[PDB]
C-alpha cells in the first residue's frame, strides 16, 4: 500500500506488518506461498476479540479465533463472569444451603426450618433433635 | 411450551457452555447436569438466555462423563418439559485453545521457541492450571516452521541455518484423540 | 426383592410387615406412632377387617426376638379415586389401635412438605427400597428382609427406555419410575407399601411406596411407585381426623 519515498526500501513486515497495516498481497509477497500467508493471514486478519472487554466483574479475557475466554474470580461465573454466586441463594438451587426445609422470602434472604422432632442450631441452616427417636435416623448404626 | 431443542456443547480449555434453542416465548429454563449415577446439580435457573454455562461443574473432575437437560416452564411460575443433552467428557471432547509463541531465543546454530502456558479453567488451588498440568504426559506441542517438530514440553530446540531468519507457528496437540486432537495454528513470527 | 442384599438388623427400622389372619400380606412404613403407609392395591381382596395385624421390629421371619411389636390396624384410608384391580393412587394410611414403642429396632421415616421433595429429594438420584417379597420372578419370598438401592427417573425418559407393552397402565403424575431395565435388579409382589426412603442431609425421608411394575427385574421395563409428594397434604389432613366406624374408610381425594 502507498507512502510516497516510504516505498523504495525493499519488503520487510515489521516495517509493512507489524509496525503498519499489512494487505492480502502485502502479505502474500513476502511469504511467496499463500499456504505460509495462511498460517499468518489467519490470525493477523482475526482481531482482539477481548476489544470490548466481555469479562465483567474483575475477570481475564484471553483471545482466540473469532472468540475470547473469559477467566472468572471466584464468585463469579459464566461467559463474562455476569453471573454473581451470592446472589443465588435461592432454594431450586441445592436447598439453599438448607439442611431441611428451604423457605424462599425472595427480597430478602431464605430462611430454613425443620421437620417435627429437630431444632435449628446456631447457623440457621442444620438442624438437632429435641425427642429422643427422631424420624429418619439409624440409632444402632452410632 | 416447547421441548427445546440442538443442544452443542461448546468447551475450550475446560470452559463448557451448554447451549440450546430457540429463543423463548412465555418460557424460562433451567439447567440440570449430572455424573451419570450422581446427583442433578440446578444450573441458570429461569434464564431468558439459551444458554449455561456448566464450567464450574465439569471442573471438578475432568475425566467424568456428564448429562445434561433443559427444563421448560411457563411464564409465572406433574413433571416439566424438558430435553436431554448427550454425553459429555470433557478431558476427552474440550477443544485446546490457539497456542501462542512468546519467545523464540536464537543461541547460536539452533533456535529455541518458547510457547506461552495454556491457561485452563480448573482453578486448583488459587492460579488456573494450564493445560500441561491437566493433560500432561498427553499433550505435545508441535511446530511447523520455515518444516516441521514436536515437544513434550512447551519449547522447541531446533537446528537452524546461520543468518538465514526463519519464521514460525505452534499447535496443540493431544495425539490420542480420534477427533478434535489439535487446536487452531498460532499467530506467525519470524526473526 | 431381586437382586438386593439384607439389610444388617436395625438398619432398615420403619419397615412394617402387615398381616392378615396370620399370613404374610404386604409391607408399608411407619410414619409416626400411631400411623403407618402401605399401598391400596393389598387391601383388594381383604374380608376380615378386623384380623389386621402390622409388626414393627422384624428382620427375620422364621424366627422371635424382643425387637418386635405385633400392634392391630384399627383404620385404613385409601383415597375414593382409587378403584380396585387397577395401579392408580395407590396409597393406603393405617390407624394402629395402641401405639408403637420407639426403640432402636423400631424408629419413623419422615413425611417430607410438597415442595422439598418436589424440587429437592425428587433430584437424589439413588435411593433404598425394602421388604421380604419374591426373591425372584414367580419366587420364594424372603425370611430375612431384603434392601436394594434404585436410580430414580424423570416419566419421559421411563417412557422412551421402557420397551412397549399394549396392555399396561400409564405413568401417572401420581407415580415414578426407579430401576434397573437391564434385568438385573428391582421390586417385587409381597414388597408393596414398602418405603423407599430417600436419604439427605443426613436424615431419610419417604418419597415411593411399592405400587405396581411388569414382572420383577424384567428386562425393558423399570418399577413404577407412588409419589408420596402428591399425598402429603391429604396424609397430613386424615392423621388430624377424628377416628371413624368400620375398619375401612374410604377418603376423598383432592
Ligand atoms: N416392582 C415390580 N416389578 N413389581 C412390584 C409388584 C408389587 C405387588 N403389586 C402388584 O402385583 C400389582 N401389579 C403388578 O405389579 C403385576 N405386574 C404383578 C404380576 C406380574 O407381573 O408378575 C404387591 O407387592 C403385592
Ligand atoms: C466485544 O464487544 C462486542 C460489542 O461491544 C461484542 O459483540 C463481543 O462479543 C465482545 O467480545
Ligand atoms: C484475570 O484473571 C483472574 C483469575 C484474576 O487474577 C484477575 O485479577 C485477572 O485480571
Ligand atoms: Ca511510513
Ligand atoms: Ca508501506
Ligand atoms: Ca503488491
Ligand atoms: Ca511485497
Ligand atoms: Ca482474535
Ligand atoms: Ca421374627
Ligand atoms: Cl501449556
Ligand atoms: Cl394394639
Ligand atoms: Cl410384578
Ligand atoms: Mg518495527
Ligand atoms: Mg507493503
Ligand atoms: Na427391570
Ligand atoms: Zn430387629
Ligand atoms: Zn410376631
Amino acid at each position: 500500500a502507498n507512502a510516497f519515498l516510504e516505498e523504495l526500501r525493499p519488503g520487510s513486515l515489521e516495517r509493512e506488518c507489524k509496525e503498519e497495516q499489512c494487505s492480502f498481497e502485502e502479505a502474500r509477497e513476502i511469504f511467496k506461498d499463500a499456504e505460509r500467508t495462511k498460517l499468518f493471514w489467519i490470525s493477523y486478519s482475526d482481531g482482539d476479540q477481548c476489544a470490548s472487554s466481555p469479562c465483567q466483574n474483575g475477570g481475564s479475557c484471553k483471545d482466540q479465533l473469532q472468540s475470547y475466554i473469559c477467566f472468572c474470580l471466584p464468585a463469579f461465573e459464566g461467559r463474562n463472569c455476569e453471573t454473581h454466586k451470592d446472589d443465588q441463594l435461592i432454594c431450586v438451587n441445592e436447598n439453599g444451603g438448607c439442611e431441611q426445609y428451604c423457605s424462599d422470602h425472595t427480597g430478602t434472604k431464605r430462611s430454613c426450618r425443620c421437620h417435627e422432632g429437630y431444632s435449628l442450631l446456631a447457623d440457621g441452616v442444620s438442624c438437632t433433635p429435641t425427642v429422643e427417636y427422631p424420624c429418619g435416623k439409624i440409632p444402632i448404626l452410632e | 411450551t416447547v421441548a427445546a431443542y440442538n443442544l452443542t456443547w461448546k468447551s475450550t480449555n475446560f470452559k463448557t457452555i451448554l447451549e440450546w434453542e430457540p429463543k423463548p416465548v412465555n418460557q424460562v429454563y433451567t439447567v440440570q447436569i449430572s455424573t451419570k449415577s450422581g446427583d442433578w446439580k440446578s444450573k441458570c435457573f429461569y434464564t431468558t438466555d439459551t444458554e449455561c454455562d456448566l464450567t464450574d461443574e465439569i471442573v471438578k473432575d475432568v475425566k467424568q462423563t456428564y448429562l445434561a437437560r433443559v427444563f421448560s416452564y411457563p411464564a409465572g411460575n406433574g413433571e416439566p418439559l424438558y430435553e436431554n443433552s448427550p454425553e459429555f467428557t470433557p478431558y476427552l471432547e474440550t477443544n485446546l485453545g490457539q497456542p501462542t509463541i512468546q519467545s523464540f531465543e536464537q543461541v547460536g546454530t539452533k533456535v529455541n521457541v518458547t510457547v506461552e502456558d495454556e491457561r485452563t479453567l480448573v482453578r486448583r488451588n488459587n492460579t488456573f492450571l494450564s493445560l500441561r498440568d491437566v493433560f500432561g504426559k498427553d499433550l505435545i506441542y508441535t511446530l511447523y516452521y520455515w518444516k516441521t517438530a514436536k515437544t513434550n514440553t512447551n519449547e522447541f530446540l531446533i537446528d537452524v541455518d546461520k543468518g538465514e531468519n526463519y519464521c514460525f507457528s505452534v499447535q496443540a496437540v493431544i495425539p490420542s484423540r480420534t477427533v478434535n486432537r489439535k487446536s487452531t495454528d498460532s499467530p506467525v513470527e519470524c526473526m | 426383592i431381586v437382586g438386593g442384599k439384607v439389610c444388617p438388623k436395625g438398619e432398615c427400622p420403619w419397615q412394617v410387615l402387615l398381616l392378615v389372619n396370620g399370613a404374610q400380606l404386604c409391607g408399608g412404613t411407619l410414619i409416626n406412632t400411631i400411623w403407618v403407609v402401605s399401598a391400596a392395591h393389598c387391601f383388594d381382596k381383604i374380608k376380615n377387617w378386623r384380623n389386621l395385624i402390622a409388626v414393627l421390629g422384624e428382620h427375620d421371619l422364621s424366627e422371635h426376638d424382643g425387637d418386635e411389636q405385633s400392634r392391630r390396624v384399627a383404620q385404613v384410608i385409601i383415597p375414593s379415586t382409587y378403584v380396585p384391580g387397577t395401579t392408580n393412587h395407590d396409597i393406603a394410611l393405617l390407624r394402629l389401635h395402641q401405639p408403637v414403642v420407639l426403640t432402636d429396632h423400631v424408629v419413623p421415616l419422615c413425611l417430607p412438605e410438597r415442595t422439598f421433595s418436589e424440587r429437592t429429594l425428587a433430584f437424589v438420584r439413588f435411593s433404598l427400597v425394602s421388604g421380604w417379597g419374591q426373591l425372584l420372578d414367580r419366587g420364594a419370598t424372603a425370611l430375612e428382609l431384603m434392601v436394594l438401592n434404585v436410580p430414580r427417573l424423570m416419566t419421559q425418559d421411563c417412557l422412551q427406555q421402557s420397551r412397549k407393552v399394549g396392555d399396561s397402565p400409564n405413568i401417572t403424575e401420581y407415580m415414578f419410575c426407579a430401576g434397573y431395565s437391564d434385568g438385573s435388579k428391582d421390586s417385587c409382589k409381597g414388597d408393596s407399601g414398602g418405603p423407599h426412603a430417600t436419604h439427605y442431609r443426613g436424615t431419610w425421608y419417604l418419597t415411593g411406596i411399592v405400587s405396581w411394575g411388569q414382572g420383577c427385574a424384567t428386562v425393558g421395563h423399570f418399577g413404577v411407585y407412588t409419589r408420596v409428594s402428591q399425598y402429603i397434604e391429604w396424609l397430613q389432613k386424615l392423621m388430624r381426623s377424628e377416628p371413624r366406624p368400620g375398619v375401612l374408610l374410604r377418603a376423598p381425594f383432592p
